[PDB]
């Protein structure tokens, strides 16, 4: 219909809430309200996100607690922030996300209420450590298919979406719905002290501790992987003493013969690991 | 009590049949290997309270 | 006696404690079942080995010796840390 | 880049692995699997697996769609 | 490049079959694994012969 | 409810099937014609009574 | 990023001979951002040159498959081509036919063929006879060349 | 007891998000709010928090507010949606414990048995490790006090889960030196002697502060037991610890053969593959 | 239906342990919350009436609630033993009637003294200025005994809302064994 630029913020909040709770109840779609404020025409800024409380054993099927909005938004009235909620949120755990049936039924009846309230989706699934993956939609009507479609202001962001893509149905889903480019802002604050956390904290409490117990290591139990290092470079080498006689043999470098490589670069990586957690002996033991 | 019971169907004709098949053993803590009774095999997953 | 060449020979207990030479074994085995001593004997010089000192409350000089001694061990690991620090610092980068 | 485009090679499992049997291979990066489906693929592999773990005879997991080893 | 050319896994699969005998007008005959027999084209690259 | 009824009943293809035993954790087990094993938790529009395996 | 190696033409515009020399490994970088602002990095620069290791730098930089890379593709071989008629460049009927080829195309995306459109309008702007130039006799740079092209 | 609680990011998150709300008013206010966890085992697993109404004025400093009916309803909703979770403390913004800080745990042992908190700190100027966690016990003392009612701290750490690792490790996208290995821990060795050296600094600050204020503060029990433990615990003694060293010499052995007979061979063969694709192309490119 | 948030103040100090007012001063004074909750309930039905404390330690026992069930199960086992508490309890009122969430409802309190207290004179006029300064207006209804001829609530009042105040009151305690519908009378009509 009339488009205008595709935006939508986040919070950092959001995304944990998002994966915690669509992961805990995962095979089944769990429903989530969505939460923060309407800035302009074409930005909409997501603040805050809570769960929705589940109900009879279901796929997809979903439901709007009344006082359990007057409640929660009453306990965020007397918390520091009240605003508006923005939309909702669900997950497609099994598939490459498309709001089914179900979500636009209650897509139609929730658009009543709110022009852009954004339908969102998460999935803890097809996502490994690269991937939000973040998704989120946007319903077309069928009044105006008299009328075009067809402004999309800022062309940048269609192009950019129909990248992050794949199927037969996500293309029969290019009616009824058009997504909206999703995008982060990061307080340095929360940045940095989340690398404090990531970056710190994997190192352990008073940061001697473990790199004592290291060196703890170093003289009791690194003796027995030494040895089982010993052995696997004698057995492996005798029969990979082997590979550039029958390089010289089959071919100049053809086709992979059979089972067994060189594998020796790991061992000696350990090994590696022997050598500087033994230098960690003489610095944490002397003084 | 008719709207009462027939409301209950009315809520009830939402269920998914649901495919039975046995395990034939764990992989991880959740990994897990099944047969489906009809055919093939399959890897899935489970629930968070099983 | 300050912690480092203290291992004890059967002669200074039996002038302090004005004790005889084979009472000096009790008077040790008694400390050692009670708990106030954690250490070990040999009797070829009757050496009573200390591994062993008891918490004791802290005076002025014990102030002094805390304060001093413990600055001692700060700088030393400071300083020491300063060099692997700059010696390994540009290959961290 | 290098690290973090293998880990987004990784989506590609995470819970709807299907069981084929391993039962040859033309060459590098290319096999051929049987399913559990009764028929037999030509499929592609990925360069995650140490090529130690295969080609007697191995269940394998495959894709669900594109139907590849995994 | 090559790592990111990940999309091609993600596409679809082929299939293997056995083939009985070719004919005229740039075809064969095949018969898959467990099904019955299709007469199919050849691409580009192989020859007929 | 004969909305809904009428949603589901005028799809005029009923596969048929066969109950192969009878839950109570109100639980029908299916095996239907193309023999597939169904489970369902919830029964439907059929009572206990009139079912046997 | 896109910007940043967008910036190499606005600062050395003065000599065209640089950027396809140090750009020529950019080209063919890992992202469609970095390819796209060095697309428009050597359009900006080789604009006003009969360049041909321009062409020779952009002549596979319309088959990348991202689209908006081949569109900025097209936008630099307009710009390469201001003017200029089957001496400098035998590329001019070459690339006449590719915009034709992409526009009357139906498969091809809008965001693709947009730059085939918009390249037609700047190979045929003015019926030839103004050109664009940031460059003068008096040596000075030409103001409203630089912003109007840098804003576009 | 309590071996040691495992604090999620989402919490520490869940308290950044709250300073940012209490932000506004600015005026005098601490962050406050309430624990979500799941007692595993002896070691103890955090999984969500939420906020509280709280407040605290200047004259007579022992002003402060519990709302029981906000955590009775809203434990309700979090109990409501999820039935594996379940209370298990506190928390507050934690520049240090006051005085004050005893009575919100005072109040909410009738909630959880053993009710625990975590002092962390939204201004990362710490080059220790956030999220502190103390728990109150008794440790009635020699000189006859009735009842020293005192909070201990158990270790802590940031513990993992899948999803939010998918997390985290996306959010971040900003440093990464690690490439695992030799070189992974070597950041941290420098943070192993900096962070004791810190540690001590406050340690010989506090040494310094008790000669002079708190009037005879000096800790007065556990100055001079853990001052001797320090003190009987140095070992810099030569009669062995000389004779570690040809077990050095037997650390450095191995490592050595290992790296002088393998490293050279494996890349003198990929030499070999090197050189022979390169003149074997050579001939037939030139 | 005018807008407040009525802070009831109970009274288990010591000195309500006798029985000089009808069976128990506690019960009294119990009935006594009954009649203003619920006449505060028809003044109103958006105010909402929690209850405090000045014993050993001023109590949130009730959180401010419109609905009056906690506020019946609170009455009793009050424990009506420990000193008065009167100088912190203005401030812990005040400060839990800024955790409030409509402030445009007034910070209206009513207080039970039955006790002798050992104010400052200084500290309550700190407390006047400040709730001078703090747009409160607190009605206090005495019991018991105290210094007889309460003494330092006549001050407090009369330095908390000098030149046009009108809104906070003192009601003193008849010091005769009366119905306590006959203690409530005069403030069931207004302050
Ligand atoms: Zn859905």
């Amino acid at each position: 219909a009339v488009d205008t630029a595709e935006q939508v913020y986040i919070s950092s909040l959001a995304l944990l809430k998002m994966l915690k709770h669509g992961r805990a109840g995962v095979p089944m779609e769990v429903m989530g309200l969505m939460l923060g404020e309407f800035v302009d025409d074409y930005t909409v800024r997501v603040i805050d996100v809570f769960a929705m409380p589940q109900s009879g054993t279901g796929v997809s099927v979903e439901a709007v607690d009344p006082v359990f909005q007057a409640k929660m938004l009453d306990m965020l009235k007397q918390t520091g922030r009240p605003e508006m909620v923005v939309g909702w949120y669900h997950s497609h755990p099994g598939f490459g996300c498309w709001l089914s049936g179900v979500d636009i039924n209650t897509q139609q009846s929730f658009e009543a209420l709110s022009e852009r309230a954004v339908a969102v989706v998460v999935d803890p699934i097809q996502s490994v450590k690269g991937k939000v993956v973040i998704d989120a939609f946007r319903l077309i009507n069928a009044n105006m298919m008299v009328l075009g479609h067809e402004p999309r202001q800022t062309t940048s962001n269609l192009g950019h979406l129909n990248k992050p893509s794949i199927q037969a149905l996500i293309h029969g889903l290019n009616r009824h719905y058009y997504s909206i480019t999703i995008n982060y802002r990061k307080n340095e604050l929360e940045q940095k002290m989340l690398l404090n956390l990531h970056k710190k904290s994997w190192m352990e409490g008073l940061t001697l501790q473990d790199y004592s117990e290291h060196c703890k290591h170093n003289e009791s139990v690194v003796k027995e992987m030494l040895e089982l290092a010993k052995n696997y470079n004698k057995a492996v080498e005798e029969e990979d003493k082997m590979t550039p006689e029958q390089l010289a043999i089959k071919n100049v470098g053809k086709q992979d013969p059979k089972r067994h490589l060189e594998e020796h670069v790991d061992v000696l990586m350990t090994s590696n690991i022997v050598q500087c957690l033994a230098a960690m002996l003489d610095t944490v033991v002397f003084k | 009590k008719q709207y009462e019971k027939s409301e209950n169907d009315l809520k009830a004709l939402q269920s998914v049949g649901q495919i039975v098949g046995e395990v034939l053993k764990q992989l991880t803590e959740e990994k897990f290997i099944v047969k489906a009774t009809n055919g093939p095999r399959y890897v899935v997953g489970c629930r968070r309270q099983l | 006696r300050p912690a480092n060449h203290r291992q004890l020979t059967f002669e200074e207990i039996a002038k302090s404690a004005k004790i005889t030479v084979n009472e000096v074994e009790l008077l040790v085995m008694k400390a050692l079942s009670v708990g106030l001593v954690k250490g070990s004997i040999d009797e070829v010089d009757k050496r009573v080995h200390m591994t062993w000192v008891q918490p004791r409350v802290l005076d002025l000089q014990q102030i002094k010796g805390m304060k001093d001694r413990l600055e001692f061990w700060c700088t030393d690991v400071k300083s020491m840390e300063m060099l692997v620090e700059h010696q390994a610092h540009d290959i961290l980068t | 880049e290098f690290l973090h485009a293998q880990e987004e090679v990784k989506r590609i499992q995470s819970i709807p692995l299907v069981i084929g049997q391993f039962l040859e291979a033309v060459d590098q990066n290319t096999a051929i699997v049987g399913s559990t489906t009764g028929s037999n693929y030509y499929v592609r592999i990925l360069s995650t697996i140490d090529r130690e773990l295969l080609k007697p005879n191995a269940s394998v997991a495959l894709h669900k769609h594109s139907n590849a080893l995994v | 490049l090559l790592r990111e050319e990940l999309q091609l896994l993600q596409e679809q699969g082929s299939y293997v079959g056995e083939v009985v005998r070719a004919m005229d007008k740039k075809k064969v005959l095949v018969k898959v694994h467990p099904e019955g027999k299709f007469v199919v084209d050849v691409d580009k690259n192989i020859d007929i012969n | 409810e004969n909305s809904e009824k009428i949603k589901v009943n005028k799809t005029l293809p009923y596969l048929v099937s066969n109950v192969i035993e009878l839950l109570d954790v109100k639980c029908a087990v299916i095996k239907t014609s193309t023999r597939q094993t169904y489970f369902l938790p919830v029964i439907g529009l059929v009572d206990a009574e009139k079912l046997k395996p | 990023r896109r910007a940043a190696v967008e910036s190499l033409g606005f600062i050395l515009f003065r000599t065209p001979e640089q950027c396809p020399s140090v750009v020529s490994l950019l080209s063919e970088s890992y992202n469609p951002h970095v390819r796209y602002g060095a697309a428009m990095a050597l359009g900006i620069c080789c604009a006003g040159t009969g360049n041909k290791e321009a062409i020779n730098l952009l002549e596979p930089m319309t088959n990348d498959p991202v689209n908006y890379v081949r569109q900025g593709a097209l936008i630099a071989s307009a710009l390469i081509m201001i003017q200029q008629t089957e001496i400098t460049c035998p590329k001019v009927n070459q690339f006449r036919q590719l915009y034709s080829k992409v526009i009357n195309d139906k498969h091809d995306d809008v965001m693709a063929k947009f730059g085939a459109i918009l390249a037609q309008g700047i190979l045929d702007a003015g019926g030839h006879n103004v050109t664009i130039s940031l460059q003068s006799r008096t040596g000075h740079t030409h103001m409203p060349s630089v912003v109007g092209v840098l804003v576009f | 007891a309590v071996q040691k609680v495992v604090v999620h990011p989402l919490v520490l998150l869940s308290v950044v998000d709250h300073f940012n709300r209490i932000g506004k008013v600015g005026n005098q206010k601490r962050v406050v709010g309430v624990l979500l966890g799941s007692w595993q085992k002896k070691v103890l697993d955090v999984s969500n928090s939420f906020a509280v109404p709280f407040d605290e004025d200047d004259k007579d400093d022992s002003v402060w507010f519990l709302d029981h009916d906000y955590l009775e309803n809203m434990y309700g909703m979090f109990k409501k949606v999820n039935a594996r979770e379940r209370i298990v403390g506190w928390y507050h913004t934690g520049p240090k414990l006051h005085k004050n800080d005893i009575a919100i745990n005072e109040l909410m042992k009738r909630y959880c048995p053993n009710s625990v908190l975590v002092i962390i700190d939204v201004k990362p100027k710490d080059l220790g490790l956030p999220t502190e966690a103390y728990i109150s016990v008794e440790e009635v003392h020699d000189d006859g006090t009735p009842t020293s009612k005192t909070f201990e701290h158990v270790t802590s750490e940031i513990g993992a889960e899948e999803a939010e690792e998918v997390g985290v490790e996306h959010l971040l996208r900003d440093i990464k030196d690690t490439t695992v290995g030799t070189l992974s821990q070597r950041i941290t060795n420098q943070v192993h002697g900096l962070k004791g050296l810190n540690s001590k600094l406050l340690d010989i600050r506090s040494y310094l502060e008790k000669v002079a204020t708190g009037k005879l503060p000096i800790n007065h029990q556990i100055i001079y037991q853990l001052q001797d433990v320090f003190n009987l615990l140095p070992d810099v003694s030569l009669q062995e610890f000389v004779k570690a060293f040809y077990l050095k010499t037997n650390d450095q052995m191995v490592v050595v053969y290992l790296a002088s007979l393998i490293r050279s061979v494996v890349a003198l063969h990929n030499l070999i593959n090197n050189k022979i694709a390169n003149r074997d192309a050579e001939k037939k490119e030139g | 239906m005018v807008l407040e948030s009525t802070m009831v103040c109970v009274d288990n100090s010591e000195y309500m342990r006798n029985g000089d007012f009808l069976p128990t001063r506690l019960q009294a004074q119990q009935d006594a919350v009954n009649i203003v909750c619920h006449s505060k309930t028809r003044s109103n039905p958006e105010n909402n009436v929690g209850l405090i404390t000045l014993a050993n330690d001023c109590e949130v026992l009730t959180t401010l609630t419109p609905d009056t069930g906690r506020i019946l199960s609170k009455l009793h086992t009050v424990q009506p033993k420990g000193k008065i508490t009167f100088c912190t309890g203005i401030r812990v009122a005040h400060l839990a009637l800024k955790h409030r969430q409509g402030k445009n409802h007034k910070m209206r309190i009513i207080a039970f003294v039955g006790s002798p207290v050992e104010d400052n004179e200084k500290d309550l006029v700190k407390l006047a200025k400040r709730l001078k300064k703090e747009k409160v207006n607190v009605d206090i209804i005495n019991f018991g005994e105290e210094e007889v001829n309460t003494e330092k609530l006549t001050a407090f009042v009369n330095t908390l809302n000098g030149k046009d105040g009108t809104g906070s009151h003192l009601v003193t305690v008849p010091p005769g064994p009366s119905l306590a519908d006959a203690l409530i009378s005069s403030p069931i009509l207004a302050g």
